[PDB]
């Protein structure tokens, strides 16, 4: 159970990255 | 962007600040020397000497073991040099 | 007011300065703290 | 009896959103550990 | 293990070759400013 | 017209007097044998 | 291995309270929009 | 508008969300085989025989390990330095057993690296930038292959690489600092002093410019949205943000430049880490560190114990201990 | 128009060195503190507290002298000058560690004063309090770990020592007795710092990579005014780099700030926090999974079971000299020692 | 806003807001028992600490008996 | 009654209010001498 | 004892001679005080 | 009692993650 | 290029409120069991 | 472990009931 934890967690953080970068706010000029 | 007081670079080159500093200076640094060479240093802080660490036939250290009496500790270690 | 050029304050006071350093390096291998 | 003046609406944009979750992502990734001991 | 190794050899050297033609093919011009 | 003795002689000199006088000190010591 | 049985309900409120704080609030202030 | 032209402009194009380039043509795979190697032996390698005794370390989770025990182990003493891909085993068994994983990942890492490095100058280039914020990333690389390459070449073996884990880390260090001394080594205080400097004026900066915003918002706002991205103006006073700095220092110790102050940011943790990269790498080469040990005695030739001593007993105590079915002869001169 | 506004009037006047009500504490202390070590570090032993020389008049060099911890038979004594302890001999005072509370305390007096001046500047200048508040980082640390620690264990004696060797010994001790490289609020600091130096270059160098051109020299330091209104650098063109580069880039300079100052600051109160603990011996030596395993199953090994080996020799190889108060005799055989080391 | 009848009781207890004494007032009195209880938290921290010892005054447990 | 560490007290107790009051004496001296002008 | 005099002679020797050499500027100092 | 200790998490996560979503949804539709 | 299918969704104070008493009934139901 | 979890629903539903009573939409003519 504790290996599923904290692969579990290792992933979630993956697939943040991946929304963070191809899904952010766009920055926009003025 | 000035204060008022008198710009450092014009002192360090002016006549007058070398007239009075190349006396204060190695008056303070033979003075420093004096300190030392003439042993008053040792005595004012207490600092064992090469000869003080240890009595001649001891190797323990004299470690301080008392809070209160302390200072008789110390005094009691030195008397068992002289 | 502006008598001794800077250049000539700076450079006095630097070669004091590699003198009294120079002087604690050498103690490093003389006299006390020196393993010898 | 008027209604209260001092509310306000709240905000979290989403890059504080993804700032957020990363923090507590990675605090749970740090302390997983010393929780299971 | 022989495949594997021949496959490695050939996918390092694909990857290598696309570095060194890449940067020969005019990578100077490839700026905003003033291209030759 | 400057001022001689401020608040800044002070500081500089707190400093710089002592400063001097170790360093006289411990040129000393780099002559002390056991 | 035999680790503490609560750690694992420990660290999955850890993760789950806050996150689900955080989403409440992003969500409403889309739909201000 | 022949196949390779348009390759090569989609390459370089500046249009892609992430940049490739050509040096992104190298990092790409080999930073994917570095991590998918990385991750699988993190989560299931069996234990490694690093220390080439026989003697396997586990330091996968499903061999008993935390996130904070865990390791990619480095490859057998028995290796030393010999190249170990997977087609010079008999068996992944073998490859697995005696390290493999650990080469095929730093090696992977470091090419890629060193190619990311390349890669921000490559954008630059593109964008019509200065060109070397790829040599502030110097010092982390730098310090990247001490610890994985340099380090291992001057022992000999990459067995004492620095472990890909996070207590392995510290082993690494620990055992560093018995064999070396990196504490009393003068690189090493320089990278002290350039990563607490580093922290310092981080934190600095980040007050000073903080304690300077000009008045845009309300009380009810996040500040923050007082400045808009691309916006002409300046966000804050550098006059006010002086004003302050010098007065609580002198006047001649605060910037009124910005340019020099951010180069003064970028120098000084920049710097500070290239000189603890070159003590790791120079103590590879066993130039270690000061040894005072024994300096101070007496008159009559006591033993007058300073500091340094104490630090001495502790490193004994790592000396001794560490690898500690792996030495058979008296003197650890690897 | 009485004293107390004419004497303000004079502390607050704008002179090379500010002075303040703020510095009526600041300055003595700062200064005292200061004199405190370099009086020590030059010419005072540790002889009698530590069975150690410790000053430059000893023999030692910039990296060995120090001002020592008092004996561990002091406890917590304040130590003043006219206590119990020295009765007012200086000489006594300084074999007994006396100017080791004597920094400490006028330190810790001093750091109260320096971000109290930071205050009254920011305050006079009409800028926010955000320095003062950063350095809040900073004092944390010290009373943590000078003042806290200590005071939870039997004596200052086991507080630092103020010199680069002693700070030195005070890290590995810490690693062997309290395996605080385990320690999950010190690896927070240390991400805050490494993190910290990490943002300070990054950000220097990406505003000299994104520099607009401003004057025609090749040394682009000139083309910079302190009152023009026009941002020196692009924050678009750095945006799309760090973008492209790395996927994420900063958008908002404010922010961009604000995070520089948060992540040391935040880095240094976790520090501060665990070392707290360790005033206790509230350590983070141990996972108990590991240990029963390793316990029943002698082929199971890991970097944690090897660590705590080497914090095991730390600890009996370094223990009678660095404790010579316990009186601790570990004679040849009960040392741990692994093969021919 | 409400009225009501513990309101109006409490009402001349909420009715001085921003009523300030002229100038320095008891400013110099205040200074008097500040410096009085500084001193009086000084002897009570140096007993304990043991820098300051009293007769009869056992700073130890064994003061329970 | 008075031990020789309340003793030490006391003599503590007047040194600081002799550094306190002659650094305040002197601080008041001269902001009185050397004003601003308004 | 003795060695308190011979250390303190050229600090008070230097303080002298600074003195001397600076004391015509030090009164034109105090004088525009008031 | 010798209960089984997974009925712990699973109980609370029956509870959390459904309540969760349903308040998602309401605050949401509040603030618009 | 926005997606014209999109509509918002709610859930009103009332429906909350059923929904979070059907949740804990059936929690307190069936946790019983869970425990067994 | 087991009557805290029983306990806490329980009175998360008490808790509902005072929700659901006092603070419910009123239900107003339109
Ligand atoms: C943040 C902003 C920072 C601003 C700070 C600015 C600096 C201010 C300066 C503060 C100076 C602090 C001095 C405290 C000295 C102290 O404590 O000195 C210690 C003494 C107690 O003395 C100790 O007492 C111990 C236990 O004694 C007792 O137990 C023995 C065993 O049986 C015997 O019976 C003995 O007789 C009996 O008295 C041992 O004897 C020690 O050797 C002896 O030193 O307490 C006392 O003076 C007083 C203790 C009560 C006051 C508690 C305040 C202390 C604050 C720290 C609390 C955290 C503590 C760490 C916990 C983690
Ligand atoms: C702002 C300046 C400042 C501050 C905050 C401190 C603070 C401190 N000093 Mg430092 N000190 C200073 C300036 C300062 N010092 C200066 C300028 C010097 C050089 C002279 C020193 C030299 C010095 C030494 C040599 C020592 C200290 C020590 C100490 C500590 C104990 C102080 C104490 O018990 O005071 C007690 C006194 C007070 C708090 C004053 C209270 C004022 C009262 C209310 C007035 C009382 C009225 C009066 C007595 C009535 C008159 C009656 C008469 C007619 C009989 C403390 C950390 C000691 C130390 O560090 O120990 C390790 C120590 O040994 N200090
Ligand atoms: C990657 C390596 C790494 C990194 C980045 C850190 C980082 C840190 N360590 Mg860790 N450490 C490590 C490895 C590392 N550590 C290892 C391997 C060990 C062995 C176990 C330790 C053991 C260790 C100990 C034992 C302690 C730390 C502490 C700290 C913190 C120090 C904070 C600081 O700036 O204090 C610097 C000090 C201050 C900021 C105090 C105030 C200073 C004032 C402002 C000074 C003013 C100077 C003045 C002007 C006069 C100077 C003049 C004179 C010099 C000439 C920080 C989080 C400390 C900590 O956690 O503290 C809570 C701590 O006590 N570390
Ligand atoms: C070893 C690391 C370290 C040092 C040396 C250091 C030093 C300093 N930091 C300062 C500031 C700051 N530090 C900050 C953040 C940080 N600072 C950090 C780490 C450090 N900061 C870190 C990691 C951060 C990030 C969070 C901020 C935000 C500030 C400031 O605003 C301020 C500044 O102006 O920086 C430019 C200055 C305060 C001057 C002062 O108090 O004058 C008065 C002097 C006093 C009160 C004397 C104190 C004496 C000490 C406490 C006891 C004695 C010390 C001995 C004399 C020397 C011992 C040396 C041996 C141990 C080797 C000073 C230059
Ligand atoms: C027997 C008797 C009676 C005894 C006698 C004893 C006696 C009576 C004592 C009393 C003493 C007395 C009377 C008082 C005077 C004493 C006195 C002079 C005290 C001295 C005290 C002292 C030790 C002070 C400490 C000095 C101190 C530590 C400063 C050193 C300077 C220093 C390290 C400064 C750092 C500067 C630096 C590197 C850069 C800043 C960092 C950084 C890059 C900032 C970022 C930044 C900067 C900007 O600039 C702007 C713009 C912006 C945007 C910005 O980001
Ligand atoms: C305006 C005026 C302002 C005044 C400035 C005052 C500021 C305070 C001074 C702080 C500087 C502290 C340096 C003391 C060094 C010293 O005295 O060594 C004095 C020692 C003396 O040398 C020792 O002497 C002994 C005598 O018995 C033995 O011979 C030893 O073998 C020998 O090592 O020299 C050194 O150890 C080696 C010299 C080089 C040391 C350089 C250290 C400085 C570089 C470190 C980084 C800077 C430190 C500041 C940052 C922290
Ligand atoms: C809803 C929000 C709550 C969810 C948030 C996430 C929960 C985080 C839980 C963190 C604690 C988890 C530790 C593991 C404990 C556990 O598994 O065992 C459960 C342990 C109890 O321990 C159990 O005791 C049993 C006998 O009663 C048996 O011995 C069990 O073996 C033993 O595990 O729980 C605690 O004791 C928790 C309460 C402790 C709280 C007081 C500590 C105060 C510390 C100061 C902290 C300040 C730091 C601030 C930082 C800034
Ligand atoms: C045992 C106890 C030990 C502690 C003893 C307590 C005493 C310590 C107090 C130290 C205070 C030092 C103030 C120094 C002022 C000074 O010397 O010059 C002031 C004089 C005139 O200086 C003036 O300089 C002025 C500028 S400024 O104020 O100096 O900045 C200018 O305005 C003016 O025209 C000029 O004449
Ligand atoms: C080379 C190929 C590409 C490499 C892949 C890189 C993936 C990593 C990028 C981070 C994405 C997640 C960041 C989300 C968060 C996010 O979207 O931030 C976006 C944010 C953008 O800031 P702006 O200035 O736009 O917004 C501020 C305003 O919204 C104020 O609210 O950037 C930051 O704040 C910079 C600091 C982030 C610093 C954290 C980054 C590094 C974290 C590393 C975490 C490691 C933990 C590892 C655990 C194993
Ligand atoms: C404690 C005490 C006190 C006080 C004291 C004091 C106040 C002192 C001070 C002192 C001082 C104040 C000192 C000083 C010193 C200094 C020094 C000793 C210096 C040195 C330096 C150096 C050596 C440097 C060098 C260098 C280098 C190396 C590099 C670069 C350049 C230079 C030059 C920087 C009293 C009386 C109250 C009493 C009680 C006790
Ligand atoms: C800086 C200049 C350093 C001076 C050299 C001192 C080296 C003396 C070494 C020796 O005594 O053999
Ligand atoms: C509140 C601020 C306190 C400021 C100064 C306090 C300390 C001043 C130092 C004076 C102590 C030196 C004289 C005492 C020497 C002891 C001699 C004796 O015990 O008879
Ligand atoms: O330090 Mn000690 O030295 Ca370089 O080797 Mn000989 O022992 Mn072993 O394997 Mn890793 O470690
Ligand atoms: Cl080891
Ligand atoms: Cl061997
Ligand atoms: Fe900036």
């Amino acid at each position: 159970m504790e290996t599923i934890t904290y692969v579990f967690i290792f992933a979630c953080i993956i697939a943040l990255f991946f929304f963070a970068i191809f899904f952010r706010e766009p920055p926009r000029i003025t | 962007g000035t204060t008022g007081e008198r710009p450092f670079s014009d002192i360090i080159t002016s006549v007058r600040y070398w007239v009075i500093h190349s006396i204060t200076i190695p008056a303070l640094f033979i003075a420093g020397w004096l300190f030392v060479s003439t042993g008053l240093a040792y005595d004012v802080f207490g600092t064992p000497r090469p000869d003080s660490y240890y009595a001649q036939e001891q190797r323990s250290i004299p470690l301080v073991t008392d809070r209160f009496e302390a200072k008789q500790q110390v005094e009691t270690f030195l008397e068992q040099l002289k | 007011g502006g008598r001794i050029p800077l250049w000539i304050v700076a450079t006095v006071a630097g070669m004091g300065v590699i003198v009294i350093v120079g002087l604690f390096f050498y103690g490093a291998y003389a006299g006390l703290g020196s393993s010898l | 009896m008027e209604p209260n003046p001092n509310r306000q609406p709240v905000e979290l944009n989403r890059t504080s959103l993804y700032l957020g979750l990363l923090l507590i992502l990675v605090l749970a990734l740090l302390f997983s550990s010393y929780f299971f001991n | 293990m022989e495949t594997l190794k021949i496959t490695v050899y050939i996918v390092v050297t694909f990857f290598v070759l696309l570095f060194v033609f890449g940067f020969l093919s005019g990578d100077p011009a490839r700026n905003p400013k003033r291209k030759d | 017209s400057y001022p001689i003795f401020t608040v800044r002689w002070v500081a500089v000199h707190t400093l710089a007097v002592p400063t001097i006088f170790f360093l006289g000190a411990i040129a000393a010591m780099q002559f002390i044998q056991r | 291995m035999e680790v503490n049985q609560l750690g694992l309900i420990a660290t999955a409120l850890f993760v789950l309270v806050p996150s689900v704080f955080l989403i409440i609030l992003y969500v409403q202030t889309e739909s201000q929009q | 508008a022949n196949l390779w032209e348009r390759f090569c402009n989609w390459v370089t194009s500046t249009d892609n969300r992430l940049y490739v380039g050509w040096f992104g043509v190298i990092m790409i795979p080999t930073l994917l085989a570095a991590t998918i190697c990385f991750v699988i032996a993190f989560i299931a390698a069996p234990p490694v025989d690093i220390d080439g005794i026989r003697e396997p370390v586990s330091g996968s989770l499903l061999y008993g390990n935390n996130i904070i025990t865990g390791a990619v182990v480095p490859s057998s003493n028995a290796i030393g330095l010999h190249f170990y891909p997977i087609w010079e085993a008999a068996s992944l068994d073998e490859w697995l057993y005696n390290g493999g994983p650990y080469q095929l990942i730093i090696f992977h890492f470091l090419l890629g690296a060193s190619c990311y490095m390349g890669r921000q100058w490559e954008l630059s280039y593109r964008l019509g930038m200065r060109p070397w914020i790829c040599v502030a990333y110097s010092a982390p690389l730098a310090s990247a292959f001490a610890v994985f390459l340099i380090y291992p070449i001057g022992q000999g073996s990459f067995s004492d690489g620095m472990p890909l884990g996070i207590s392995g880390t510290f082993n690494f260090m620990i055992v560093f600092q018995a064999e070396h001394n990196i504490l009393m080594h003068p690189f090493h205080q320089l990278g002290v002093a350039g990563v607490f400097g580093g922290a310092l004026f981080c934190a600095m900066h980040g007050s000073l410019v903080t304690s300077s915003l000009i008045r845009e918002t309300t009380e009810t706002e996040s500040a923050n949205y007082g400045y808009k991205f691309g916006q002409e103006e300046e966000t804050y006073n550098i006059v006010a943000a002086h004003g302050y700095f010098g007065r609580l220092i002198f006047q001649y110790a605060s910037f009124n430049n910005s340019r020099s102050l951010h180069f003064f940011l970028a120098a000084w943790p920049v710097v500070g880490v290239w000189f603890t990269a070159l003590g790791i790498s120079t103590m590879a080469f066993n130039l270690n560190g000061f040894n005072f040990n024994h300096s101070v005695i007496d008159a009559k030739g006591n033993v007058i114990n300073t500091w340094a001593d104490i630090i001495n007993r502790a490193n004994l105590g790592m000396e001794v201990m560490h690898e500690r079915n792996a030495h058979n002869f008296p003197l650890d001169l690897a | 128009r009485g004293w107390f506004d004419i004497l303000d009037d004079w502390l607050k006047r704008d002179r090379f060195v500010f002075v303040g009500w703020s510095g009526i504490l600041l300055f003595p202390c700062a200064y005292l503190a200061l004199g405190g070590w370099l009086t020590g570090t030059t010419f005072v032993t540790s002889w009698y507290t530590h069975g150690l020389a410790s000053s430059y008049l000893e023999g030692c060099n910039f990296l060995t002298v120090a001002v020592s911890t008092p004996a561990n038979s002091m406890g917590h004594s304040l130590l003043l000058l006219w206590g119990p302890e020295a009765q007012g001999d200086f000489t006594r005072w300084c074999q007994l560690g006396g100017l080791w509370t004597f920094i400490a305390l006028h330190g810790a007096f001093g750091l109260i004063g320096f971000m109290l001046r930071q205050f009254e500047i920011a305050r006079l200048v009409g800028v926010r309090p955000y320095n003062a508040i950063a350095f809040s980082a900073p004092i944390a640390v010290f009373v943590s770990v000078f003042l806290i620690y200590p005071l939870g264990q039997s004596s200052w004696f086991f507080a630092p020592s103020f010199g680069v060797a002693a700070i030195f010994r005070f890290l590995l001790f810490f690693q062997g007795f309290h395996n605080w490289t385990l320690n999950p609020f010190h690896m927070m600091g240390v991400a805050g710092v490494l993190g910290g130096a990490l943002l300070c270059a990054i950000h220097g160098a990406t505003v000299e990579n994104t520099l607009f051109q401003d004057g025609e020299g090749a040394s682009t330091f000139r083309a910079f005014n302190p009152t023009q209104a026009e941002e020196t650098y692009s924050m678009v063109t750095a945006n799309r780099f760090w973008s492209q580069i790395f996927g994420i880039a900063f958008s908002n300079k404010r922010w961009l700030h604000f995070f520089m100052l948060f992540v040391p600051v935040t880095g240094l109160w976790m520090s501060a926090i665990g070392v707290v603990g360790l005033a206790l011996n509230l350590r983070s030596y141990d996972f108990i999974s590991q240990e029963i395993r390793a316990a029943e199953d002698p082929e199971f090994e890991t970097f944690y079971t090897k660590n705590l080996l080497l914090n095991e020799g730390i600890r009996a190889w370094m223990a009678p000299q660095d404790q010579p108060h316990e009186n601790f005799v570990f004679p040849e055989e009960v040392l741990p020692r692994g093969n021919a080391l | 806003a409400r009225r009501t009848w513990l309101g109006d009781i409490l009402r001349p207890l909420n009715s001085e807001y921003g009523k300030v004494a002229p100038g320095w007032g008891t400013t110099p009195l205040m200074a008097v028992f500040m410096g009085l209880f500084l001193v009086f938290l000084l002897i009570i921290l140096e007993i304990y600490n043991s820098t300051l010892i009293l007769d009869g005054v056992n700073v130890s447990w064994k003061a329970l008996g | 009654t008075i031990t020789p560490s309340l003793k030490g007290f006391f003599i503590g107790l007047l040194s600081g209010a002799v550094v306190l009051g002659l650094t305040f004496a002197v601080l008041i001296a001269i902001s009185q001498i050397d004003k601003v002008q308004r | 004892d003795w060695r308190v005099l011979v250390v303190l002679l050229p600090v008070l020797l230097a303080a002298g001679w600074a003195v001397r050499n600076i004391l015509p500027y030090a009164v034109k100092q105090v004088q525009k005080l008031l």
